[PDB]
């Protein structure tokens, strides 16, 4: 979830968020 | 009752602590390097449970 | 006021750096959320050395973490103490280096360095008086040694009047886990000898050896190995952050160690390390630190100083303590070991004392040793590189990325000049003057 | 009147100045807040503190000291400690990024940077002095700031003030123990420029006071905070003739003339007696002859050098407490008839005596005992030529193949400064033997 | 201040040291945990001679244990007084010698000396003024004799101006329980005569003879034998720890008992030995100690000084007592037997007195004797060696491990010269 760029990403949950 | 007396106290080696009195020491933290993660205190229990699982 | 900007390169650098920020946040009393929960008032007196003020009384580290594989960056993010880092500082690529030095130095890493130097410049210019940089990386990989050495060359040109430390994980013969280690090693030693002020050789054999016969540790996990690495690197700059009776930062250490700018490969060592079954049988006293600091067991490289000569040495002590014993014990080992210490330079031991001890310990010490016995590692790297480069093995993985075959030949000549340069100083007559 | 300005420079300067100014406040009845108690404040309240403390109309008493350092981690302890409200906030000057144990760094790059500010505070403190005896400089030879910054401090102080008295209380490098490596490089380059710009330069080293504290004080491991108390006791005995009365009065410019017979030889040695334990004072009565033979004894010498190997040239004695002039001269005549002590032939009279009425004061937590009488000695001896001979040995054996020179040439001095500094000292070594040969 | 470093080699060295640290921890008032629990102040005055200082007022012995088999090491650590030793002091090898002198001295002992010389240098430099060393080992087995001679041979040049004592379990003809035992005895005496300040000969025949005739115990276990020999080993260094009216440290004994540098083989004894039935009936009196000592049964070797001449004699007494009766009785025993002493040394007696008695006892005595009767022992070893070497028996276990035949020849010739040197003082 943290490793994907801001494009090419589905809406996921970032760690500590 | 002289200043800097603890450096010259003859009984300083008697009135001291070894810093690992028990495994549940509150003052032993990660920056103090007398407690380590790899000390497998549950090693034999884990081995027995692995044997039961097998 | 004297800021150290931290640099992490590669997977090995991030595992070391994550434990390093954990060990000194506990030292300064910082929760994983970011605030301050401590008991003393001198812990915030000098905290801008490594930390940067944020809003609401929050401290964020002055570290940047760089890798070419995104798998490590999420692990160092979602780790035990990964929340405190600013998410801007996590810079990463998408395709790995592949344990290849040529990919990290010429093709893959040549595009990532534009993003890294913008973040490094942005974070170094914010300091009121920058002290120097500091890098942790491993020479056995592709994204730590290929691109970390490129970060060495750009920074030294941009900031010449600054001091740079590096913590190089020198490769090891016996516990080697990668075939192309001497390829990645000898192409990076030339970059570390030309453009680096201090280099510390940390070896995985000695970390395994300390964890086996000294700690009597059952399972020496990489977290336990990085626990020892973060020990010396926290203790080497403890005079910067805490007041003491005799203060000496890393620049004053650099002046007293390096006699010539090609001689900066040191050996670290942490003094007060005991096992669980032997700690309560041992008294903590200044001679007990000096005996455990100077023996060859606690050296953190694969170097035996018996084969070589100690060129110049350090001791950085920690704790409230009377320094007759500091001024006496290293004199005693100076007078006894006459052959190990070179007679060309008199009283080569450098001494520093810091008042504030590490948390939970009353007394501690740290060692930095410049010896000629470091040349046996470069000779071992030379013979393993010579035996394989002669058959042109694994060469198409390197020569297909644009570098010709003469870069290997000049890399041999630079290291063979280095091992000969140490050899003249080992066997030199003090009571004579030459043509000059 | 009778004012002298003390400047503490380097880490060794401010650590000595902490224990020295603590002794001055207790001796004059000053708390760390800075106001004298109202039982002792009258309009005719004794103005003996004007030698050191200035006056403010409210009742504050600001010391006339300048604290110079290049690293702020030692001045912050002064700003936070017990005497926070005593010192003036502008008289504690600090810098950044220190000097890193380097003569060239503290003389050319970093030192020249912070010298306009220091000389401003000197002018602001010397403009209040109605009669100024001179400047006292507290430093060490080994450190970068104590070697580099003090080397051009004298150059500008001789420009700013022509013939004013300049005294040194310098930590000489010990012949065995040292905390540095490039310390012999600093010691050559300091003395080379201090020779023509210093009036007098007292000599102390740490290991020779270390042996005194181990044997004569019944403590087995002192540190710096109880090593500066003895140095504060010596400088208290030097200036106590100005502060309090006595049978014989000695100013700052008296023993400068009486101990320096030649322009190149201004290195006397400072010894103190009796340094005795408080339990030991129960059994020992302290006579005038008892305390003046301990000063001449080579065991109680505060420099690791034996005066039996050389010849005395001048001596200065400063007696404090309950002494009579008859017992001083009977003891002095006893000293002259002994054959262990040797004077040069061209100095048939090598003594000077000062008498002070007030006994030395005691500090709580201190090591020394509350005594009735004491004497400190400033003696200039030919036997310090072995100290330069060993120190020239460590320089030449290190400069044998140009070690640690790239840390000096790249900072702003040329390579030729090393050649003119030891040639000056090699002439100074031939100078010491030429004086010491009898006619 | 003056400190003694203890060495233990082999199974016998470990057993004799475990009992020795058991009896002097009780002498200095030390519990099995290690903390001092005493009743006086004279016990605590001299502790640094044998113990170190640790955290929490603990004392660990200045001893190192050396073995080539971990089986005996486990029993020592699991004993009543096995917790007091530091675990770093135990040095063990994973492959033993097997009653072979060549394994312990050439092949297997060469790898293990790097750890022992690391450990013994690690704690002897912590002494402010090292007084001397001490070794206990057995000649009947190659674990503590092959390497035990090599430890002596390596420590001599490292620390030249010191004094070292060794307690050698010299083998016996009737308690000979190993066949290759004359090879182990002869090849170790050669190394012992050249690199040792002081030697002691303790024999299991004499220990069995004492416990039979004197103590009247039905079952003389090795604990009873270790009790008897360590009552003398504690009894020889009493002036260092407990002050007395006339003191004599180990160097003062050596200068009056070694007249020639190759004559340092002494045989000991302990005076107040009594059965439980006879304990009620004896009287504690000064001539009772010297009369029960100079009795030839009471000695701790398989030799009789009646066959020889008392070269020099030392007596160390324990207990607050009058010394006029000490001087009177020892003069009386010197003059009444005018044929058992040499003519060329008048006043053959060295005397010392310690105030503090051993625990549970009123008065005691310890005797060290140099005599010509030791050459009877050396000839007995040499006659069995030459009766079995001359047919090349058991030689393939020695000539195949890196030893030529000339080491056996020079070991016989040096022992032949040594008994000839001892013989010349029997006559002249
Ligand atoms: N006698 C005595 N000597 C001291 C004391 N403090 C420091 N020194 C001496 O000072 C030397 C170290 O150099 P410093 O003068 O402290 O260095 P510095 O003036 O801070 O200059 P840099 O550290 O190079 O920036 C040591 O060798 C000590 O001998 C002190 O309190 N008493
Ligand atoms: N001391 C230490 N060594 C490590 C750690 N992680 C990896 N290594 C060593 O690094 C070597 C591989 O490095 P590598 O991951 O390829 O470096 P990179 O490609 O630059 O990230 C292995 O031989 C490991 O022994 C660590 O946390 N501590
Ligand atoms: N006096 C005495 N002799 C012993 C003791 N233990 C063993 N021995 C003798 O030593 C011989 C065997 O010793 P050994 O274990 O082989 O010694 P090592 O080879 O050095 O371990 C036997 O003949 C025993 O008589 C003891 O506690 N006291
Ligand atoms: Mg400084």
């Amino acid at each position: 979830s943290f490793s994907t760029p801001v494009p090419l990403s589905l809406g996921k949950l970032l760690p500590y968020e | 009752t002289r200043r800097e007396f603890d450096l010259s106290d003859p009984l300083a080696l008697k009135k001291d602590l070894p810093a690992r009195q028990s495994d549940n020491d509150v003052r032993n933290t990660i920056s103090g390097m007398q407690k380590f993660m790899g000390e497998d205190l549950n090693f034999h229990e884990r081995k027995k449970f692995q044997e039961e699982q097998n | 006021m004297r800021e150290i900007v931290h640099l992490q390169a590669g997977q090995c650098g991030n595992q070391i750096g994550a434990k390093f920020w954990e060990v000194i946040s506990d030292e300064h009393g910082i929760d994983p959320t970011g605030t301050y929960h401590g008991d003393s008032d001198l812990q915030l007196e000098r905290i801008n050395v490594y930390y940067n003020e944020a809003t609401g009384g929050k401290y964020v580290p002055r570290a940047v973490l760089v890798d070419l594989e995104p798998g490590t960056m999420d692990s160092v993010r979602s780790g035990p103490f990964g929340q405190i880092f600013r998410p801007d500082n996590f810079v990463f690529g998408q395709s790995g280096a592949g344990n290849n030095w040529a990919k990290g130095h010429y093709t893959e890493g040549a595009e990532l360095v534009d993003s890294v130097l913008d973040v490094v410049r942005k974070e170094a210019e914010s300091c009121d008086c920058l002290q120097g940089f500091q890098l942790t990386h491993s020479l056995g990989g592709g994204t730590g040694s290929g691109m970390g050495t490129l970060l060495i060359s750009k920074i030294r040109e941009e900031y010449p009047d600054r001091i740079m430390n590096t913590f190089s994980v020198v490769p090891s013969p016996k516990v080697s886990d990668t075939v192309v280690e001497p390829y990645n090693a000898t192409l990076s030693v030339h970059q570390l000898v030309e453009n680096t002020d201090e280099t510390y050789c940390i070896d995985n054999e000695a970390l395994y050896d300390i964890c086996f016969r000294t700690l009597k540790l059952t399972t020496p996990t990489y977290g336990d190995l990085n626990h020892l690495v973060s020990a010396t690197m926290s203790g080497v700059t403890t005079c910067l952050r805490f007041p003491g009776q005799l203060n000496a930062d890393l620049r004053k250490l650099a002046v007293n160690m390096v006699p010539f700018p090609r001689l900066h490969f040191f050996m670290p060592g942490f003094a007060p390390l005991t096992s669980r079954g032997s700690q309560q049988y041992r008294a903590l006293t200044v001679p007990e630190l000096t005996q455990q600091m100077f023996d060859a067991k606690n050296m953190m490289a694969a170097c035996d100083p018996r084969h070589g000569r100690y060129l110049t040495v350090a001791a950085v002590f920690r704790g409230r303590m009377s320094m007759k014993e500091v001024d006496e014990q290293m004199l005693n080992v100076q007078n006894k070991n006459s052959s190990y210490f070179v007679e060309w330079i008199p009283n080569n031991v450098k001494t520093a004392v810091c008042d504030i001890p590490p948390r939970g310990l009353k007394m501690s010490a740290t060692f930095i040793g410049n010896s000629t016995a470091i040349q046996e590692l470069f000779k071992r790297i030379s013979e393993q590189f010579t035996a394989m480069f002669r058959r042109k093995a694994f060469l198409h993985w390197y020569t297909g990325e644009g570098m010709d075959e003469m870069e290997f030949t000049e890399a041999e000549s630079n290291m063979n000049d280095l091992v000969s340069e140490y050899q003249q100083y080992q066997d030199a007559t003090a009571e004579e003057e030459g043509e000059f | 009147m009778r004012e002298c300005i003390s400047i503490h420079v380097g880490q060794a300067g401010v650590q000595i100045g902490n224990a020295c100014w603590e002794l001055y406040c207790l001796e004059h009845g000053i708390q760390p807040d800075g106001q004298m108690p109202s039982d002792k404040t009258i309009g005719g309240g004794d103005d003996s503190f004007n030698t050191f403390f200035s006056e403010t109309g409210a009742g504050k008493h600001v010391p006339r000291a300048v604290f110079v350092d290049l690293e702020p981690t030692v001045i912050d302890e002064v700003r936070t400690g017990t005497y926070r409200q005593l010192f003036h906030p502008e008289q504690l000057i600090t810098g950044k990024e220190d000097a890193a144990n380097n003569y060239a760094r503290g003389h050319y790059t970093i030192g020249k940077e912070i010298i306009d500010l220091v000389l401003d505070r000197i002018r602001k403190l010397a403009d209040q002095c109605t009669g100024l005896q001179g400047f006292l400089v507290f430093h060490s030879f080994g450190g970068g700031t104590g070697s580099g910054f003090t080397s051009l401090l004298m150059e500008r102080l001789s420009v700013d003030y022509g013939k004013k008295s300049k005294l040194e209380f310098s930590i000489y490098p010990a012949p065995q123990v040292s905390t540095a490596v490039v310390e012999p490089y600093n010691s050559i380059l300091t003395t080379h420029t201090t020779l023509e710009h210093s009036d007098c330069a007292f000599m102390v080293d740490n290991e020779a006071i270390y042996d005194i504290c181990r044997r004569n004080l019944d403590i087995e491991r002192p540190t710096y905070t109880n090593l500066n108390r003895l140095i504060g006791q010596i400088v208290s005995s030097i200036t106590a003739s100005l502060r309090f009365d006595g049978a014989l009065n000695v100013d700052l410019t008296e023993f400068q003339t009486n101990l320096v017979p030649y322009p190149r030889i201004h290195f006397p040695l400072a010894t103190y007696a009796p340094v005795i334990s408080a339990e030991k004072a129960y059994h020992e009565q302290l006579s005038v002859a008892e305390i003046t033979n301990a000063c001449f004894e080579p065991a109680n010498q505060m420099v690791k050098c034996d005066p039996r190997h050389g010849k005395y040239m001048a001596c200065c004695l400063l007696y404090r407490g309950d002494v009579v002039p008859k017992d001083v001269n009977a003891a002095i005549a006893t000293i002259k008839t002994k054959r262990t002590i040797q004077f040069v032939d061209w100095c048939p009279t090598g003594f000077k005596v000062g008498i002070n009425y007030q006994p030395p004061t005691v500090v709580p937590g201190g090591d020394l005992a509350k005594v009735q009488r004491a004497v400190c000695m400033l003696s200039n001896t030919t036997a310090i030529a072995e100290a330069w001979a060993r120190l020239d040995h460590k320089f030449d054996l290190m400069y044998a193949k140009r070690a640690f020179v790239h840390w000096y040439v790249g900072e702003g001095m040329e390579e030729g400064e090393f050649s003119e500094a030891r040639e000056d000292m090699a002439a100074l070594e031939k100078d010491y033997e030429e004086v010491g040969v009898d006619s």
